[PDB]
């Protein structure tokens, strides 16, 4: 993807993480578990909310056809009526299939984005408090308990603290 | 969380609001739980607005920042129950909504204790109020004209689904030999809706 | 449709272990469109999510911080269920207990932790107390409405169920919310107004259960 | 002691086209086309439909003796009418502007 | 409409048109150096960056 | 002693859409919609038309 | 916003730097202030200048509508003409209306990454030679004068001097 | 570009690099030249042809105008005839033109993302066994032979050893 998270630095997803798209996984001696990134995923569910709406409505307004018919000697507009009708199907179709696949691509990548940023997030907190080892991966110099982590997980980690 | 009110009194068609404040926004993680005495809860409304499986129209709910609501637009007398918001593991301290309705006098009953329970050593009088509306109810008791204290219990069903009404029971409880001691029991009611207290009595023996 | 049947004994010793089971049917316990949670009610402390197991090619489990170090809840998968353990109780987890699925309902297939379906609940005590049915004496119509009932006494712990005419007659019923006694046992009554004209052909009997003495009481109410 | 990030996996095989990239795996994904029908002629909204079977719109308006099905037909949500429809004129002829008034009829 | 004693680069049967503007939606019948007709309400296009609050 | 990196804000309203998201507030924006006109018949580049009335 | 500056680790913009869309505020002994990036600045400028010219031009050659008239045995064709108009003004309205949708999203998107970028060039010049603290800002080791916090807005920091 | 590397903290291309769209340039004391990453650059190949061939292949459907002739008193439906069909080729113009102008600007972008995640990818291997130089370049603290270097276009540069 675009920005190198997603299948990138960061291999595979978590089947383990059920309660959000993205989050965190922590590891110490009290144990180990998942935590969701609640707000960078409402941010998520919001955007892509929109989008689909967004979507749909646009499309709202759209030629509809309707029936006409034309006896034997009606040759000429018969044929305009249909390459008409036909025409604006086909500009549609074209339309409605180009959106989708343009808009596709941008949310795979607004996904990979908000992984990236908040991979961020938590280097820019920590900064020379802990290694970073390269896969999505923080280890700590300091022993980091369960409060320790989810200061991490706030935005409030302390760096002067440690 | 946290709901606002914490209750509320509101009349059979009337548009209801309740609120609940969240200590982070999210739309999608709230929702809202309906909880009838004696049963579990039912899910209500999903992601701030969305009617939960098997939920009527006049129910509805909005989002905005880390202020969530609910809306009943036309309150019926079977929406009387605690309504609770939820968000991920958080839920709130819940909104209790009681109908209100019109003022209505308590019917007054009197029973003695059965004749198969004074064998076992023990009397229990009983005295019940039937369906009356406001709850506030004052029920004494008097023995030979005694007024007696720290010797009955009381008990209130919760508002009846149908009329709205309350009903109350009062027990007195006394030895075998203190309740053959004595003649006249009495149970006296005082409600707003009576002009002025009612009493029911019997003797006992008769 | 989904149903959740709970069953376990609804009184505890304290120090000793809370063991409650959660019976699915119409679904399955290692479903990937499920989750299974424990939820538990009291009149204090209101509504707590307990914790939840579910499947994703793999178990998991999560806990809530407050009982984290006494609880285990494990799914059988020979029997579609899913357990509680809460070890080590207080008089501070008397409460009622749920299980509910969670994850059925997702915003953009991510579970919300919004509580699709609830089993019935499992009122827990816990106490050193020992369990005893109930007396059940008439409430007798004296001399157009007629009330009669049924005086439920003595009894520990909650809760006793009252039916009248085997669920035939329920129209004007009011079962009361019991009451705790300075004997330390419970008592409610249960009664209903009917017509005072149907009192020479009408049989009322109140129908009483308590399940944890295992006490099932028919009696008779009469004039 | 260490903190991870990562991002949300399930077994979803659902499928979705880009510019870049086709049969791309997702972990969701929302359909938005109805590609199916019951394959039957119905009521709109309650309101039955005038379907004219063997009958043309001339026939049935001229009153051609073998369209008496429809002598006095209630309200129609819309008409049905068939390609090449057998009762059309009886007596042979023409039928001036038609076009015009069947258009007429669609209000 | 009757005559107006007024003077424009482009008219619609609602009235004129004086505007640098590249659309408009006022009337798709026009005459003149006109701007594009559109259906829409409102078409704004961003040049600054998101304000903070 | 330090050095920042940051970028403009204003007390501006104006507001734009996005396809996910709406009411977005920026710093600046252009409209390019004409929603106005005066209302009247005019000459088309001084020549005036022929209004046939009634 | 995609690229995580701002409104993300720049918590939010500077009134006070009124002289162009991006750039530095700096602390020193001597004092303080804002200062504009204008390359980066002027940049930005020609791109957006250029999109609208862009948008603006794509939509020159456009559906016109004309007057046609028809009697009242002329039904069919009116509604063809009818039609034909509609169709072209919903898909023309289409087109304007999912233009400026998916270009300013990419208006937003284009100054967070011009942002990003010039926190990214300074953090590059300065090295180590300073802390990111990850709100934006870089405390630096040395004292760094006037014509010091100048260097790193010239792109002339000399890193081996400190 | 939205992503900084290319003319960004990556002055300028390689006319050396002749077998790859993106690789790595070393330098020791064996010497020193150019080496493609191919797999990123099959990866930008596949992604570019795909394109290609999505553009082309939507614009497959399209209005295709036939000859339609009027006499001297049908000026209506000629006039009619002649607004449908320039009406079609100014949507299709539009189309095609908008759809090269939207996706040249992806695709130029594109080659940037996936320089600047290359960039990354080293970055992320070294990690503080090399400094940082600011303009694409890594300056090591160990030696680092061919063997070594190669373990770094490897994705097996092993942290531990140095
Ligand atoms: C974010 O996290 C910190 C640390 O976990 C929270 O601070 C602790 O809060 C808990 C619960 O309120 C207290 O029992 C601790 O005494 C606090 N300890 C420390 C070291 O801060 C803080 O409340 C959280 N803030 C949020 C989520 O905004
Ligand atoms: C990439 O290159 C590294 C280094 O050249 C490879 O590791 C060496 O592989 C050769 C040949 O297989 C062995 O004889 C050496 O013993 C290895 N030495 C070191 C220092 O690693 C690695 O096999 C290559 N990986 C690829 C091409 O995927
Ligand atoms: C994508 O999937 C469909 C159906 O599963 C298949 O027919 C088609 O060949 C695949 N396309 C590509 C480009 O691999
Ligand atoms: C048209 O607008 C310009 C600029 O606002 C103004 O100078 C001029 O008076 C207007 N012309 C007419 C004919 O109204
Ligand atoms: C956007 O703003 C307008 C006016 O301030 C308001 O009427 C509208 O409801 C808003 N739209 C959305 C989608 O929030
Ligand atoms: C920038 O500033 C430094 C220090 O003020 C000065 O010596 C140098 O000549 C300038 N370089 C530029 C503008 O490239």
């Amino acid at each position: 993807g675009l920005f190198g998270a997603i299948a990138g630095f960061i291999e595979g997803g978590w089947q383990g993480m059920v309660d959000g798209w993205y989050g965190y996984h922590h590891s110490n001696e009290q144990g180990s578990g998942y935590a969701a990134d609640k707000e960078s995923t409402q941010k998520a569910i919001d955007g892509v909310t929109n989008k689909v709406n967004s979507i749909i409505d646009k499309m709202n307004t759209q030629f509809e056809a309707v029936g006409r018919e034309f006896n034997n000697l009606e040759r000429r507009i018969e044929n305009l009526n249909k390459k008409m009708e036909d025409g604006f199907l086909d500009v549609w179709t074209y339309n409605a299939e180009l959106l989708v696949l343009m808009e596709n691509e941008r949310t795979l990548d607004f996904h990979d984005s908000n992984v990236k940023n908040l991979y961020d997030k938590v280097r820019l907190q920590l900064r020379d408090n802990a290694k970073e080892l390269g896969n999505g991966c923080f280890e700590f110099y300091h022993k980091c308990d369960n409060e320790c982590m989810e200061s991490v997980r706030n935005g409030t980690y302390d760096y002067p603290q440690y | 969380m946290t709901q606002s009110p914490s209750s509320l009194s509101a009349s059979v068609g009337d548009r209801v609001t309740i609120t609940c404040r969240t200590s982070q926004s999210l739309s999608s993680y709230t929702h809202w739980y309906q909880q009838k005495p004696g049963k579990a809860p039912k899910l209500l409304i999903y992601a701030a607005s969305s009617r939960g499986s098997g939920v009527p129209s006049r129910f509805s709910g909005s989002g905005s920042g880390t202020d969530f609501t609910l809306t009943i637009s036309s309150l019926q007398p079977e929406d009387f129950a605690t309504y609770y918001c939820q968000q991920s593991r958080t839920f709130g301290q819940g909104t209790k909504v009681e109908i209100k309705r019109t003022v209505a006098a308590p019917s007054v009953f009197i029973f003695p204790p059965s004749d198969e329970q004074l064998k076992s050593g023990t009397a229990s009088v009983v005295c019940l109020l039937n369906n009356f509306y406001p709850r506030e109810a004052k029920v004494q008791w008097k023995v030979d004209n005694a007024l007696q204290s720290g010797n009955s219990q009381e008990s209130v069903t919760e508002q009846d689904s149908k009329d709205s009404t309350y009903s109350l029971s009062s027990t007195l409880t006394l030895s075998k030999a203190d309740y053959e001691k004595h003649k006249v029991y009495a149970c006296e009611v005082t409600h707003q809706g009576l002009s002025s207290p009612v009493t029911k009595s019997f003797n006992r023996g008769e | 449709q989904v149903q959740l049947q709970q069953s376990g004994p609804g009184l505890v010793k304290p120090s000793q272990t809370l063991s409650l089971t959660c019976a699915i049917s119409g679904d399955s316990v290692s479903s990937y469109n499920a989750v299974w949670n424990w939820i538990r009610q009291s009149p204090s402390r209101g509504l707590e999510w307990l914790g939840r197991t579910y499947y994703r090619s793999g178990w998991y489990n999560d806990y809530a911080e407050s009982v984290k170090s006494r609880i285990t809840i494990n799914p059988d998968t020979s029997k579609n269920q899913f357990s509680l353990q809460l070890n080590s109780v207080t008089p501070e987890d008397t409460a009622v207990y749920y299980c509910a699925r969670s994850g059925h309902i997702t915003v953009f297939g991510v579970n919300v932790d919004a509580f699709d379906m609830w089993g019935q609940g499992t009122m827990v005590t816990v106490s050193s107390a020992s369990t005893k049915g109930p007396s059940v004496f008439p409430l007798a119509p004296s001399s157009g409405t007629a009330a009669l009932g049924c005086l439920v006494k003595d009894y520990f712990p909650e809760p006793v169920t009252v039916s009248w005419n085997s669920g035939a007659l329920t129209s004007g019923v009011h079962t009361f919310p019991a009451v705790l006694q300075s004997s330390g046992l419970y008592s409610l009554s249960s009664v209903v107004t009917v017509p005072s004209s149907s009192l020479g052909t009408q049989t009322y009997i109140c129908n009483v259960n308590h399940k944890p003495s295992n006490t099932k009481v028919d009696k008779k109410v009469e004039p | 002691d260490q903190i991870c990030i990562g991002y949300h996996a399930n077994n979803s095989t659902e499928q979705v086209d880009t510019i870049m990239e086709k049969n791309v795996t997702v972990t969701h994904a929302q359909d938005i086309l109805e590609k199916t029908h019951n394959g039957k002629l119905c009521d709109l909204d309650g309101v039955k439909p005038l379907i004219l079977r063997d009958c043309s719109v001339a026939g049935w308006l001229l009153g051609n003796p073998m369209c008496d099905e429809f002598i006095n037909v209630p309200e129609w949500s819309y008409i049905v009418e068939k390609a090449n429809p057998v009762n059309d004129l009886c007596y042979p002829g023409d039928f001036n502007d038609y076009e015009e008034l069947k258009h007429l009829l669609s209000r | 409409l009757e005559y107006g004693n007024c003077n424009t680069k482009c008219q619609t049967p609602m009235g004129a048109i004086n505007s640098s503007m590249p659309f408009h939606n006022i009337h798709p019948l026009t005459i003149g150096e006109c701007p594009k007709y559109v259906k829409s309400n409102r078409l704004v296009l961003a040049t600054g960056l998101r304000n903070s609050p």
